[PDB]
């Protein structure tokens, strides 16, 4: 029942004259808010991305952050000449805050420097993470002497976040709790094995994301039932496969069956090698050129 | 320029007091600072301001901050003759060592004294070594007075000039001219306006 | 610095000139900077649009990428990759089988 | 506290000039700033620590060079005429200050005069009249315009009753290389003047060429000296 918010931030250094900050926003697996280097404005990718705060709360709340990311950018540049008088040079951000029921939350503010998580905000200042390279402890502290963004950081920490996300939970309740009914299909490909056949039970346009899948024989779940990724559509759906490995032969029999919240009980039952079956592979046949190698 | 000041200079009467502003465009704006600078000197800070909405006082000086309005003004109750400096207006936009100071070009103070007793006059001072050579002396004669320059190239008027007898609590205005030439102490400063009641000795 | 990932899949079940939306999921690849496109017959698809970049929880980057498109059974799709720790691009063709 | 040398320097067209900037405050990061009218400090070159050196605002035609925490200079290889002005260096960990140096870059350094000094002594129509005495110190014919006035009174530096001009006057004014004019005040009791012990005497340090400038000319050369005239007590 737990939802987790998050700002994350992307920015791109080169060299001393090019740089680029991306920034992305989620409400659980909901994109909210976008934030492109070539904007002067921080972006709504829904209807309800304000939340609850008003215009001019929104104003001096994104007015902060075109203060912020201009300074940022000018921050780190005049730490590399501080440090390397290399290149290139990778940041990212992760701020947010997780909420529980009833009204608690945990906020967090985490760095990443080269793909290495090394910094986080902890209370009132920065803090190097165990096993952080000790150069940092330099730029640490010239940052640790701003108060003033100290307490903005504990500010938007503390007291923003909570409160926003709360809002954002209120406005967006309709389409979080929002159902798709998934769409199922059977394929075959050989396994890396002699002999050996993998089945595939294509499960793809659910929402939201919690599935269940299983090939099954009657009553019996096939224990070599493999769940791959959740793989994300462009509408915001979720797609997922489920593959089985198999003798040549013991393809007859088994069935794949799919468990949502959007289908209320009536589960999706595909079986190997039935008139439906036989139909829709017969509307998907092809040269197979170039295929994914086989050993 | 991001920090602007006015006025660009400023005449007040010795005793009074002086205002002095400030107007900034410098985003983000952490703190803004006032510096006194000395002819000849280097600039000593005077006060910092760091609040949204701030007030400092020191002594003399008196000065407040509005953000919102990216506004500072700078107050000398009381101005004394060695208020006589260029102010300047500093802003600076990180509360780190990574910060830029952002500098405006200052306002010029003149603090004119307040004479008293005015005993305006022009004397004719010779040199020490030689007979010959001799300068023009105008001297003790009110703030009301502003010495005008030379028409003529064989003529050299300076500027006024304020001095403190420090132990006598007097203070007396100056201005000198001399020319390389029918040149007398007594038609001078025939380009500026002279008192009444002007003493021309007779040489 | 790591190895772009790419998975090419269908948003509906493949179906013999039926209308579709083929999608292209960049994953575990860093740092950002990307050039992705999406081939039919070898020639690049004009009308490709592509996702916010973001990043999982190890920081590495992801994006999808997709476009309308019809299967045949003769019709070649692909997605083929740019990125500086590969010398050469990635080609990954569309296996509606996998 | 932060140091400065020179003070001041008159240098030629094309020569190499570098200004020192000494503190002993411990401060990482260094400063190199200069002061024209109608501007405000403008930065040249900055440092934030030994071996750290980094383009300011206004960079061109200057180097910098931090060989050590306590060692910051701006460096000229090509001296202009454009960069004639006053320099100011800082220091921060809040920024401190130098005292400044006053540069003048030439064209030619065959325009370069010391001053002549001549002391004027007072009028027996003020000592009359006012029991008080002015002596007027008159500097002539210097260029460039780097003169420091001061009074000396029986050995001793007075600085009470003095009034020096904040600016010289150009002898010629239509000229762009004229020569300047200095005046400066010294004012006693009568009687003070009016005692034969008393020895007044106007000290005039002018700022122009060095040991290692090449002259040629026919006339004494126009070196950083000392120029001085005096005046005795008189009862008469
Ligand atoms: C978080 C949840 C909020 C909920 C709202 C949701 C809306 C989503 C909007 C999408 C944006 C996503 C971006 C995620 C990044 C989050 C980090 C925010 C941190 C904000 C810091 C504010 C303080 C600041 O901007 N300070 C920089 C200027 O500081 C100067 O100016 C200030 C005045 O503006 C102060 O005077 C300060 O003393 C001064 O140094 C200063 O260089 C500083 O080193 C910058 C570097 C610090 C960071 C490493
Ligand atoms: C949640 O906490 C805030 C302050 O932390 C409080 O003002 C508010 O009343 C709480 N929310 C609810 C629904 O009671
Ligand atoms: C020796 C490597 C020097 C690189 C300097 C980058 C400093 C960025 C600090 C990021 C932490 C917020």
């Amino acid at each position: 029942k737990n939802y987790t918010f998050r700002c994350l931030q992307m920015s791109s250094f080169a060299n001393r004259s090019w740089s680029r900050t991306d920034s992305v926003v989620w409400l659980g697996d909901l994109q909210t808010h976008r934030w492109s280097n070539d904007s002067a404005t921080i972006s709504f990718t829904k209807p309800w991305s304000q939340g609850k705060l008003s215009n001019q709360q929104w104003e001096k709340l994104q007015h902060m952050f075109q203060v912020y990311r201009v300074s940022f950018t000018r921050d780190i540049q005049e730490l590399v000449k501080m440090m390397s008088p290399d290149y290139p040079i990778e940041i990212q951000l992760s701020a947010g805050c997780e909420m529980y029921p009833g009204n608690a939350s945990e906020s967090f503010l985490h760095v990443a420097f080269q793909g290495k998580y090394v910094v986080r905000f902890w209370g009132t200042s920065w803090q190097t993470v165990p096993g952080a390279p000790s150069w940092l402890d330099l730029p640490i502290k010239v940052l640790n002497a701003d108060q003033g963004t100290s307490a903005t950081v504990q500010m938007l920490l503390n007291d923003t976040c909570p409160l926003f996300v709360r809002g954002l939970l209120e406005a967006g309740k309709s389409d979080l709790e929002k159902q798709e009914k998934p769409v199922a299909w059977l394929s075959s490909v050989p396994s890396s094995a002699h002999g050996h056949r993998q089945l595939v039970c294509h499960v793809s346009g659910f929402y939201p994301k919690p599935v269940w899948v299983m090939w099954m024989r009657g009553d019996q779940e096939q224990q070599g039932t493999h769940r791959g990724d959740f793989l994300p559509n462009a509408d915001e759906t979720w797609y997922l496969q489920a593959t089985l490995d198999v003798e040549a032969g013991e393809e007859a029999g088994l069935a794949c069956r799919v468990k949502h919240s959007s289908l209320g009980g009536q589960d999706i039952i595909l079986y190997w090698g039935s008139l439906h079956h036989i139909l829709d592979a017969q509307k998907m046949v092809w040269n197979h050129r170039h295929h994914h190698h086989h050993h | 320029t991001q920090v602007e000041q006015s006025p660009q200079s400023l005449v007040v009467r010795q005793g009074e007091n002086s205002v002095l502003q400030c107007n900034y465009s410098v985003t983000p704006d952490n703190h803004l600072r006032w510096f006194k600078q000395d002819t000849g000197k280097g600039l000593v800070s005077l006060t910092v301001l760091v609040d949204q909405k701030d007030k400092t006082s020191n002594g003399r000086y008196s000065a407040t901050l509005d953000k919102d309005a990216k506004h500072s003004t700078l107050h000398i109750t009381a101005t004394l003759l060695d208020d006589t400096a260029t102010y300047i207006c500093v802003v600076g936009d990180r509360g780190s060592a990574l910060g830029r100071l952002h500098f405006g070009a200052g306002t010029q103070l003149i603090v004119i004294p307040d004479i008293q007793n005015p005993d305006p006059a022009v004397y004719q001072l010779r040199d020490s070594k030689s007979s010959d050579k001799s300068v023009c002396l105008f001297t003790d004669f009110d703030s009301q007075t502003n010495v005008s320059q030379s028409k003529d190239s064989d003529v050299y008027i300076t500027d006024k000039c304020v001095l403190d007898m420090r132990s006598m609590d007097f203070k007396s205005n100056s201005a000198v001219a001399w020319s390389n030439k029918d040149f007398a102490c007594a038609n001078a400063f025939n380009n500026s306006i002279i008192p009444e009641d002007t003493f021309f000795p007779s040489p | 610095q790591k190895t772009p990932q790419i998975q090419v899949y269908s948003r509906h079940p493949p179906e013999n000139g039926k209308p579709n939306i083929l999608n292209c999921y960049v994953t575990q690849f860093h740092p950002p900077h990307i050039e992705i496109q999406m081939l039919k017959n070898g020639k690049k698809i004009p009308k490709v649009e592509m996702s916010d970049m973001s990043f999982s929880k190890d920081w590495s980057f992801y994006i999808l990428a997709h476009t309308e498109f019809t299967p045949t059974e003769t019709d070649t799709y692909a997605c083929r990759v740019k990125h500086a720790s590969m010398a050469e691009p990635k080609t990954v063709y569309w296996d509606r089988d996998m | 506290a932060v140091t400065q040398s020179p003070r001041n320097k008159v240098a030629v067209t094309g020569g190499k000039v570098t200004l020192s900037c000494n503190q002993t405050n411990n401060h990482n990061n260094m400063y190199w700033y200069r002061q024209d009218t109608g501007h405000g400090l403008r930065l040249i070159h900055y440092s934030y620590g030994a071996g750290s050196t980094e383009k300011g605002d206004i960079p061109d035609g200057y180097k910098a060079s931090r060989p050590s925490q306590e060692n910051f200079s701006l460096i000229l290889e090509l001296a202009t005429p454009s960069q004639t002005s006053v320099y100011f260096c800082a220091s921060g960990d809040e920024q401190f200050f130098g005292p400044g140096t006053r540069l003048t870059v030439l064209e030619d350094l065959k325009n370069v005069f010391p001053p002549e000094v001549a002391v004027f002594e007072p009028s027996e129509a003020e000592i009359s009249h006012t029991q008080k005495a002015t002596l007027v110190c008159l500097a002539t014919g210097f260029y460039p315009d780097h003169v420091e006035l001061s009074w000396w009174v029986n050995g001793k530096e007075v600085h009470s009753g003095v009034c020096t001009d904040p600016q010289p006057l150009k002898e010629q004014p239509a000229l762009n290389d004229s020569r300047y004019a200095l005046s400066s005040r010294l004012r006693v009791s009568a009687t003070f003047w009016q005692n034969p012990r008393n020895h007044f005497r106007c000290q005039v340090q002018f700022y122009g060429l060095s040991e290692n400038d090449e002259w040629t000319q026919d006339r004494a050369k126009p070196v950083t000296q000392i120029v001085s005239a005096e005046a005795w007590g008189r009862a008469d």
